[PDB]
């Protein structure tokens, strides 16, 4: 009697649910409204902890991991990202790895830091970093910074610096971001008021990338002068950053 | 007999189920196996089926479901008692995400669920707040989220509990 | 009277079908269940004899040309191959002809047999052979063998050796296979217990293939040692094969 | 009048038809022209329309349909008599595939169809087993298959033949 | 309902079975899955379960069972109709051995079984001579033998058929 | 009506079997007596066609593949071979491969034909041939002959010549024989009135065999003179044998 209760208040319903199956279906389907629609997080935050319908929101109000289906900022973009065809999206950035001319923002970062072909070889060696940039461009005005990974084998890590003081990564966008960068860890940070996603290796069908051919195209291209200086200032600001392992 | 009910419960979603239990003497072995193929986004009503297993048994028990990544689909293994060594998710009511790599597994029993429910200040009144598993199968991983779900109209749920209370 | 019958048993129905049009529609649409769902075949078997909804099944139980809509093995894969967009599928293997890095199984066959650039020139000269491999990979662990065609002008033929003792080509897969390889004859054979599809020329929008650039990429790539030895054993087993014209 | 019936018969599918016949004196010229555009997978009920032409004529005949690849669509040409030189498919009941290159053609008459039907041990009872052409238009070729099709429910077909037998 | 009967039929042996069928409209998909682990020597009563499936259906059919080597156990897949391409053992009544390598499969339908039974001069009288599969699981292979088995006492079987004939 | 019958004589029983489950169990278990207890075969006969309970019988009366459970010759030996523990039996001939001193009949064949160490190296290279001899010795007075395989890569085949004009291989014995020699084909032949099992390769945990140490032991051993001469006569009789592939 003392161990039994406790609480035995479900027993009347389950007797009734056996007799009434058409009620049992509507009761189960009825339980659709989630009680917690957004929850706070702290930086540094591993994006791998977010599931397919989670969106990230970073601001002065705080950092939040919300449900996409109840999020107004996700709803506004939901018609724009409505296709969501991953067979085409995986083939898209695989195809766009071949031609990197339009993507000034990506190459400019290399041009500003170290404009040699050996630096361009080291960047093109990790094609998942371009995929990260391609995904985050679509769903706009991000900046990329390549640094050396001091707590790993001789390979580089990318910082994705956001322009605005308020940031919102759509659920479909970070679903694509995490899928495209399998074998890279993505963590969200803040540094000198700038939100930033560090993309480094943690532990694939890609075309063979000609480092010399793009290096030839680099000389023909005329970059925006104010964008290259921006990178030099941004590289200077992120030198003492030291993101934890 | 329970599988008939379990299929009815999951008939709204697209989760495949696999086809005896004694109410006086409930078995320690696996009772049901729900499967969910790659690409799907279906929801498993965990708290409902756990509390369904408690009512099914006339002897005291602590029902448990095990969620596993086979490396192709998701697997939900039903039990009346949590087996020795079987895993439990450390999740809270607000922080409830669990990612599973290939062959890895987690689970949840009714007793550990009650601890989480009381610790989060969640409404214990019948069918007002019910834990359910949102699962997304993004190969090679399986993404799980142990979210509490309430009804769209609470006044409808309260009148249903009166209909059950009437027939008694 | 003697020539007349014979048999005149349809006449009552057609008189009735004139009076009742709504019955005539349901009777015609009603005739939907095909009496023969699968039929046996013998090897060598020309795959050109199979129509768009036919599937091929090869095993110890025998060789069968089945209807896809009544086939359980076809039904299981029907959600996976559900898009079936040929505009994108024709453009897919045309685009993937440019980048051959991921496709180790295809290149390894060339590497094992004859790793020169002249051998790679002769392979890349017939791009429909890669298309055949690309189609049969999607719908998995096949092996390809390039031999010289002794009953034709100086050009090579491909054998597609299946791994398992049971084989099943989906109806959509061999529809794509035959469409992609227009100007090549595909015939199914068996040799030393291994089922094999011989793809040779019988009697197009493709990119210009740089044989030297892929040959450069070949040296950078590190093949699986056990896969190259496998090919050497497989080439040794298929030397005395002699597939008929 | 026959084209009205032929359009009704093909109304379930997506095969275009083109718009007089004397029952006592049937013409040797082409009676109908059914067209099927590139990409389509529609089915032509051959045995039905052939036996429909036999009932239409009060003088003895041997109805015939010619299937041709125009090099853009498929063409079915109707006839009451098989013209001189017109092709017949050598197919059996089990092996029934015919591929057509551009401008090439095949065909089937009621008499040659009866030979195939009896040779394959097929059920001759009315509407129990009926030859139909499954056509797939994969340019530049036209893929044909002369398959026998039965009803999903035979008990329904047997009761329909009684309804016709009643009104006589 | 059929699985209840199939488990009862196999209850004497040690062959695991896996847990709906409409008598008017029988499904083309797999109906049952019997499994037999490595080391076992159990016997599957093929002709019995095949003729059990024929009586179960009120529409004409040709029941079929598929025997496969998974590469760990033996698999018997039940069907009401033999699927397209599915294998049939070429065995006779006297020469009836079939060895299966890993993933390879054979099978037997009621119609092909009747051909073998009549061709071997075997007694067609009910339950006097019944084909059964003796299977030995010697990994990596599966050894099968399609042997006809009669009763130890025929006078007992004849009196049982009178008991059935009485209740009619 | 005409297609229906045919024959519909099982329907009364199955109606009754539904009502009476306890009869259905006894009816199924009742069907235990096999109608064909032995069946004739012809040589050459591949032993791989025999299942676990089949026994082979060779004599002037003919060649027969019988069921062990109904065979009197199998029944007599069934208490002697009653353990049947394959875990110990696989470990037995694996252990006995180390020490080959007692087995004069096996080594004498090598000694008589070619008594060098290189011949002993070629024999010990194929340890499944000893396993074949070990199994067939237990369940008695066989003789072994090693010849070169002319329709395969440079490796040898063994003939197992039986002494008597009547021969009977127990079902457990040939179950063990086939299991122990996985990767070798065993076929039964007759040559100049002598029944013989040819054991050759068709297409494993074994100890490393020291050819020099056994060759040293060979010189110390004193063979039976009449057994070595027997082998010389037997090798002379089997020279023009030519067993088919
Ligand atoms: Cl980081
Ligand atoms: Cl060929
Ligand atoms: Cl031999
Ligand atoms: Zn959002
Ligand atoms: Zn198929
Ligand atoms: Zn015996």
């Amino acid at each position: 009697a003392i161990a039994d209760v406790g609480t035995d208040r479900y027993a009347p319903y389950f007797a009734y649910a056996a007799a009434q199956p058409s009620d049992e279906v509507t009761t189960v389907r009825g339980l659709s409204n989630p009680l917690i629609k957004t929850a706070p997080v702290t930086l540094p935050f591993d994006l791998g902890q977010a599931v397919a319908d989670n969106c990230l929101s970073l601001s002065g109000m705080g950092y939040y991991l919300g449900l996409g289906g109840c999020c107004p900022t996700c709803a506004a973009a939901e018609p724009r990202l409505g296709r969501s065809d991953r067979a085409a999206l995986v083939l898209a950035y695989v195809q766009q790895l071949n031609s990197i001319y339009e993507y000034r923002v990506f190459l400019a970062s290399v041009a500003a830091r170290d404009p040699s072909e050996r630096a361009l070889e080291e960047v093109l060696a990790h094609p998942e970093l371009f995929f990260a940039y391609y995904v985050l461009r679509d769903g706009r005005d991000v900046r990329v910074l390549f640094f050396e990974d001091p707590d790993a084998q001789g390979a580089l890590m990318m910082y994705v610096v956001f322009p605005e003081k308020s940031v919102h990564v759509h659920h479909r966008v970070l679903d694509r971001l995490l899928g495209a960068c399998a074998g890279h860890r993505i963590v969200a940070h803040v540094w000198q008021t700038m939100f930033v996603l560090v993309v480094r290796k943690k532990g694939d069908d890609v075309p063979a990338v000609s480092a010399s051919d793009i290096y030839c195209k680099m000389r023909d291209i005329s970059f925006d002068g104010e964008l290259l200086l921006e990178y030099k200032r941004l590289y200077a600001a992120f030198e003492d950053f030291r993101p934890p392992r | 007999t329970l599988v008939q009910r379990l299929k009815l419960i999951l008939s709204g979603g697209n989760l495949r189920c696999s086809d005896a239990c004694d109410p006086e003497r409930p078995p320690t072995r696996c009772v049901f196996q729900v499967h969910g193929q790659d690409g799907s986004n279906d929801t498993f009503p965990l708290e409902y089926v756990l509390r369904l297993m408690r009512s099914w048994a006339h002897v005291p028990c602590d029902p448990y479901v095990r969620v596993q990544n086979t490396g192709v689909s998701v697997l939900f293994q039903g039990f009346f008692f949590r087996p020795a060594d079987a895993p439990l998710a450390a999740i809270t009511a607000e922080h409830n995400n669990v990612i599973l790599a290939s062959t890895h597994s987690t689970g949840m029993s009714l007793s550990a669920l009650d601890d989480i429910k009381r610790a989060g200040g969640v409404d214990t009144r019948p069918l007002r707040a019910m834990m359910s598993v949102s699962c997304f199968v993004r190969m090679p991983r399986v993404q799980l989220s142990f979210r509490f779900m309430g009804p769209d109209d609470a006044s409808q749920t309260q009148r249903l509990l009166d209909r059950a209370e009437m027939r008694q």
